[PDB]
């Protein structure tokens, strides 16, 4: 498994065109706030290619 | 029910909350495969089997 490669499964909103994102930053996918800790409905955005 | 025999609830011609579905915290396990949790609430379908 060459997991190296990573694609960001989560977001907030659609990017610009020519647009980076390499924030590290926990995404709130629930309605419970996730302050920066993962749990429930509190993902990291970068998954990795398996 | 059991899960040979499992039972099929007929979900039709009725206004479904899927937020409040989603933001309870007792579920351990919330997973879609076909749509995005956070557009049920703007999607229409036919008909919904449970």
């Amino acid at each position: 498994g060459n997991y190296n490669y990573l694609y960001r499964l989560f977001r907030k909103s659609n990017l610009k065109p020519f647009e980076r994102d390499i924030s590290t930053e926990i995404y709130q996918a629930g309605s419970t706030p996730c302050n920066g800790v993962e749990g429930f409905n509190c993902y990291f955005p970068l998954q990795s290619y398996g | 029910a059991s899960v040979y025999a499992w039972n099929r609830k007929r979900i039709s011609n009725c206004v479904a909350d899927y937020s409040v579905l989603y933001n309870s915290a007792s579920f351990s396990t919330f997973k879609c495969y076909g749509v995005s949790p956070t557009k049920l609430n703007d999607l229409c379908f036919t008909n919904v089997y449970a």
